[PDB]
């Protein structure tokens, strides 16, 4: 109950106690983010846009 | 790779033109129907040697000694650059 409270105490804020945050592990943890591996500069994300790969079948 | 060579030039243009002609590219705006690929590209545009030369042919001579015109040409290389030299 008391750690529920809490949890409702910093529910949305940023930087809150550690013990609630994840405990997948270490190595994860300082992993990149998903939005942080997901970043593209804007002459890759042209080039993609410009030329995505296409689907293609040798039939005729 | 660099080309210098109208004949591989070309039959790797003859190459490029029928695979595009084979495939079938479907829009990117969905909508494609049954693709049933094939698992090798290669096996639809297997590598033919180009023939060397006919079968038979018509028999004609120069009796140039084409023996003779190795050994000519073995021995000029040797002493062209002597050659050179003695001209001076």
């Amino acid at each position: 109950q008391q750690r529920e409270a809490v949890r409702q105490l910093y529910k949305g804020k940023k930087y809150q106690p550690k013990d609630l945050r994840a405990k997948k592990t270490r190595a994860l943890r300082r992993a990149l983010t998903k939005f942080e591996a997901s970043q593209v500069t804007e002459k890759q994300r042209k080039k993609q846009i410009a030329f995505p790969q296409r689907k293609y079948a040798i039939k005729a | 790779r660099q080309n210098r060579n109208q004949e591989i030039f070309d039959a790797n243009v003859q190459r490029l033109k029928e695979y595009q002609s084979k495939i079938i590219v479907f829009p990117r705006n969905g909508k494609a129907p049954e693709a049933e690929q094939v698992l090798s590209a290669a096996a639809t545009f297997p590598i033919a040697q180009p023939a060397t030369d006919v079968e038979a042919r018509a028999v004609q001579d120069n009796g140039e000694s084409a023996f003779r015109t190795l050994r000519l040409a073995r021995s000029e290389k040797k002493f062209r650059g002597i050659r050179e030299k003695r001209a001076r």
